[PDB]
């Protein structure tokens, strides 16, 4: 998801 | 002697964030709602940069920093906001950002009188007490480490010891210019005291936003890609009772 996203 | 700690709680401090509200059309429930609504959005990208640079957040497992940041948000955000309030407007009115100011009508006209009420005592609050900018940095960083699992956290230990040291630094600042052991101690209690009022109002903002996503077809609210998939995913579990606040007193 897009929030995840803040981690990759 | 450097103060390591708040030199880097300083630092981390997240900059002015705009709503992208248009102040020149009528006030309405829905373009007010729709406006905190991107305003989340936007500070939840800003609330995980810093979360991510806190001393010791690093060596919380992924997906625990990922769920801590998803339940205290709400929490954060508001109390930042109160602060905002406070050091901006003497808490005359909610903060919530340079272009979305609260005076008494808009805090009606948005449907959560009652919960923006409680918010603007929190704000006085931190006149009230003469709370200090190390102390509210200090208390802040706490918040993100106040709500857990009932189920317990993939790496619950970690965690339990991150806590233990934020707690820790707040003992250290308040014993600043404190040679009274007395003195901290009360004001340990008065800090406290202060941070756990900030569950009950994250709790029914919870609800409110929660009620608000089932029916924002309904009335015209739009709730932006991360704000949706958290306010359906995890703030239920805290609804349910299977997330719940970490309360000092009580
Ligand atoms: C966290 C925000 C936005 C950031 C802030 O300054 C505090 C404020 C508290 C009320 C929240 C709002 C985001 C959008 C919400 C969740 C609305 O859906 C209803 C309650 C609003």
């Amino acid at each position: 998801s897009k929030f995840a996203a803040l981690w990759d | 002697c450097q103060p390591i700690f708040l030199n880097v709680l300083e630092a981390i401090e997240p900059g002015v964030v705009c709503a992208g509200h248009d102040n020149n059309q009528p006030d309405s429930f829905a373009a007010l709602l729709s406006s905190l609504n991107e305003l989340g959005e936007r500070q939840l990208v800003h609330v995980v940069k810093w979360a991510k640079a806190l001393p010791g957040f690093r060596n919380l497992h992924v997906d625990d920093q990922m769920a801590v940041i998803q339940y205290s948000w709400m929490g954060l955000m508001v109390f930042a906001m109160g602060w905002r309030s406070f050091t901006n407007v003497n808490s005359r009115m909610l903060y919530f950002a340079p272009d979305l100011v609260f005076n008494e009508y808009r805090m009606h006209k948005s449907r959560m009188y009652s919960q923006c009420v409680r918010m603007r005592h929190l704000s006085q609050e931190f006149g009230w007490l003469q709370i200090t900018p190390q102390e509210f940095l200090c208390m802040k960083a706490l918040l993100l480490f106040s709500i857990i699992p009932v189920d317990g956290l993939k790496n619950q230990k970690f965690f339990d010891e991150l806590r233990m040291n934020y707690i820790k630094e707040l003992d250290r600042i308040i014993a600043c210019k404190r040679k009274n052991p007395t003195s901290c101690s009360r004001r340990f209690y008065q800090l406290t005291k202060l941070l756990d009022s900030v569950q009950p109002i994250a709790r029914e903002l919870h609800q409110f936003t929660f009620d608000l996503l089932i029916k924002s077809h309904m009335v015209s609210v739009d709730f932006p890609e991360m704000m949706a998939e958290i306010i359906s995913v995890q703030v239920p579990k805290i609804l349910s009772g299977k997330v719940k606040p970490i309360y000092f007193h009580t």
